[PDB]
């Protein structure tokens, strides 16, 4: 999980992380995913872009960015809040 | 007089099979059976 080792292991990134908050993702896999989410940017760097997306028989963007980003220290946090802030309602949709 | 009893009866067991083959879900969640099962039981209600 270092930066280095990271930078090494691969090339630069357009990730895209989209998260299920249907209905059935209630309870102790919605903070699971949170958590996993918030893990999962902490291994960007600022030569990756990433967005996160949200869908539950209707497809949006967790935050106020609605495209990818940088991917740095701000976004990266502004990323974190807005999952760290999400419910689970609704019917899955994978097609949207 | 008919044996209309006996196939009533089915029409009980086969509803209390898909009351049981149901799926409750959290926070308003469904899947293809469950919705299936929504039009099924129109099929009992108008026979009852
Ligand atoms: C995000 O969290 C704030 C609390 O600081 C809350 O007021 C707001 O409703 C939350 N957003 C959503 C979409 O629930
Ligand atoms: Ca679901």
């Amino acid at each position: 999980r270092r930066p280095w080792y990271i930078q090494g292991a691969a090339s630069p990134k357009d990730m895209l992380i989209l998260v299920d908050v249907s209905g059935s993702v209630s309870g102790l896999t919605l903070k699971l995913i949170r958590t996993s989410v918030s893990e999962m940017l902490e291994t960007l760097s600022d030569d990756d872009f990433v967005n996160v997306a949200s869908f539950n028989s209707n497809a949006q963007d967790v935050s106020c960015f609605q495209h990818l980003v940088q991917a740095n220290v701000r976004n990266k946090k502004v990323l974190k809040d807005a999952v760290n802030n999400i419910t689970a309602k609704g019917i899955t949709d994978y097609k949207k | 007089w008919k044996p209309f009893e006996t196939i009533i009866l089915l029409t009980i067991f086969a509803n209390c099979v898909a009351l049981a083959v149901y799926l409750p879900m959290p926070e308003d969640d469904n899947n293809s059976l469950n919705l299936g099962l929504e039009k099924l039981e129109y099929f009992f209600l108008t026979v009852f």
